[PDB]
């Protein structure tokens, strides 16, 4: 009865939900560093280090 | 001042009604001497473990018996202090309490009522697959709405929309990291549809069954699949006003004017119609009747309410001893 | 005031109701003496008593 | 982010499995008044005791529900200083508490399922030397990593990583 016309599915892409916020407290903590590449890979990717002495 | 009146309900019961974190306890608030403290700052473990984001803010509502009984908690302390003789003054218990950044009375949440539901188990075991659409007959795309999910039960029969149901030996996931947590997975009913089949608002999308391919199992808030004769668990079991706390971004008020303004109504006076308090807007119209010599007046005011994460939304229920 | 929901409302025009309350009054209270005439030599003790029922 | 997280699952699992100093309390944390500061002061203790180089700074990591025992101990106390009353206003507890230059609360640390094993003895008498290498086979020289240490028990049953 009421206007009959065409049908539209919008859908807003901007908006978002927004779900999921991380928290990472210990990667901050330990500490990182790379060691010599070229060296690295003839060994197993294992490098011995020393131990202070008494 | 009753068109204003009624948004409160609708976006009271929505969220007391598709809240999915349901704190029970076991024994009345204030009970013992910090537990009002413990149950708020129970919601806050519970949302910061689930890994939900709470980046625009939360809130906490307390219904006006337990609001006391936070404040009546805090005055059994000696009285020095800011906190105690605030209290003592003027009911109130700190805006913040166990980091919300809110804290309110909202005497309008309602009661939700004893379950008569007893026996029910799950019949067969249920996959539910995150889908962004889906075919239909005539191959027409059609979207899927990311929340809701039917379970097919052994006998619906005293469980109603809002009831909080948790299957037993499943648990909840933190999101992002997919680590097991301790609190059994809770799930509330939106709708009943049948004598057998019920909607519950989160979709649980198992981590552990292998029908899932490697983009859905990313999405897994469950650790295992619904098995056969897994038994539901009724939570909500003695009657309490219920507590409600959401992160902000959580609920959301749709609205549309009315054209009542427009040159076809030519017959009646209409005019825009504010509402006190809440914002909302609506319209003001009458017409009258030579006939009966009986003239009509109207408001209209035509909004929506909607839950956009059930998820977020939660509901504490203390007081639930059986 | 009721409300209701719907676009067609046609015969479900409600009336109006406004309530009463009334406030009513009561007996008088009263202080009823007498004193002989050979009494009002002095007032002393009559001027005391229109005190004593203020 | 997902990446980077699954970066931070790992020293979750390889500091409580290879985790040595050894804190067990017989009460649920929380229960007493100052349970929740000796179960910290008790960790700052043990490694002064024992010596170690905390130069770099020490941490101390509480999980999410302990974090919250950790609150409701010190929100039990009748009077509000400011510690007490910053720890109801919000959840937090004091960022030092006892002798770490930090303490914080991270989700993802793991739970440690109990073992059964029971009536395990040592076989005979066993000695460790400090060596940094040994012979083996064709008698070339081999480290020896420091750190770990093979004991030869009655029977190895329940036991596990």
């Amino acid at each position: 009865m009421a206007l009959n016309e065409g049908q539209i599915v919008t859908l807003a892409v901007d908006e978002i939900i927004e779900t999921i916020s991380a928290i990472t407290p210990m990667a901050q903590k330990a500490k990182k560093y790379t060691p010599p590449a070229a060296s690295m890979q003839r060994s197993s990717n294992t490098i011995w280090m020393p131990v202070e002495q008494e | 001042r009753k068109l204003a009146n009624n948004v409160e309900l609708k976006v009271a019961n929505m969220a007391a009604e598709m809240g999915s974190l349901v704190i029970t306890s076991p024994d009345a608030i204030g009970t013992n001497t910090a537990d009002a403290w413990n149950f708020v700052a129970d919601a806050e473990e519970i949302m910061f473990s689930r890994e939900l984001n709470r980046d625009m803010g939360t809130s906490y509502f307390f219904n006006p018996q337990d609001y006391k009984k936070a404040g009546y908690d805090l005055t059994k302390r000696d009285i020095f202090g800011r906190i105690p003789e605030e209290a003592y003054r003027d009911g109130t218990i700190q805006r913040q309490v166990a980091g919300f950044d809110d804290v309110l009375r909202s005497p309008k949440l309602p009661v939700l009522t004893k379950s008569t539901a007893t026996g029910i188990t799950v019949s067969g075991a249920q996959s539910f697959k995150p889908v962004a659409w889906q075919l239909d007959n005539d191959g027409n795309k059609v979207n899927v709405d990311n929340r809701f999910a039917t379970v097919t039960l052994s006998a619906t029969t005293g469980m109603k929309r809002g009831d909080k149901i948790s299957f037993a030996g499943v648990k909840f996931l933190g999101q992002m990291a997919k680590n097991v947590l301790a609190q059994d997975a809770t799930f509330s009913v939106v709708r009943v549809v049948d004598g057998t089949h019920v909607e519950i608002t989160p979709k649980p999308v198992a981590l552990d069954d292998v029908s899932l391919s490697p983009e859905q199992r990313a999405y897994a808030n469950v650790n295992t699949s619904l098995a056969d004769a897994m038994a539901v668990n009724i939570l909500n079991v003695k009657d309490a006003r219920t507590n409600v706390f959401w992160a902000d971004d959580a609920i959301r008020i749709v609205s549309q004017p009315i054209p009542a303004n427009h040159e076809l109504f030519a017959g009646m006076k209409t005019t825009s119609f504010s509402i006190p308090d809440v914002g909302l807007n609506g319209i003001f119209a009458t017409q009258g009747d030579i006939s009966t010599l009986s003239g009509l007046c109207r408001i209209a005011l035509w909004y929506g309410v909607n839950a956009t994460r059930p998820e977020a939304i939660g509901v504490g229920l203390p007081g639930q001893t059986a | 005031s009721p409300t209701q929901e719907g676009w067609d409302l046609t015969d479900k025009a409600t009336g109006l109701l406004e309530l009463n309350v009334a406030v009513n009054m009561g007996e008088p209270d009263n202080d009823f003496f007498q004193l002989r005439a050979d009494d009002l030599r002095d007032e002393t003790a009559y001027r005391r008593r229109i005190q004593s029922a203020a």
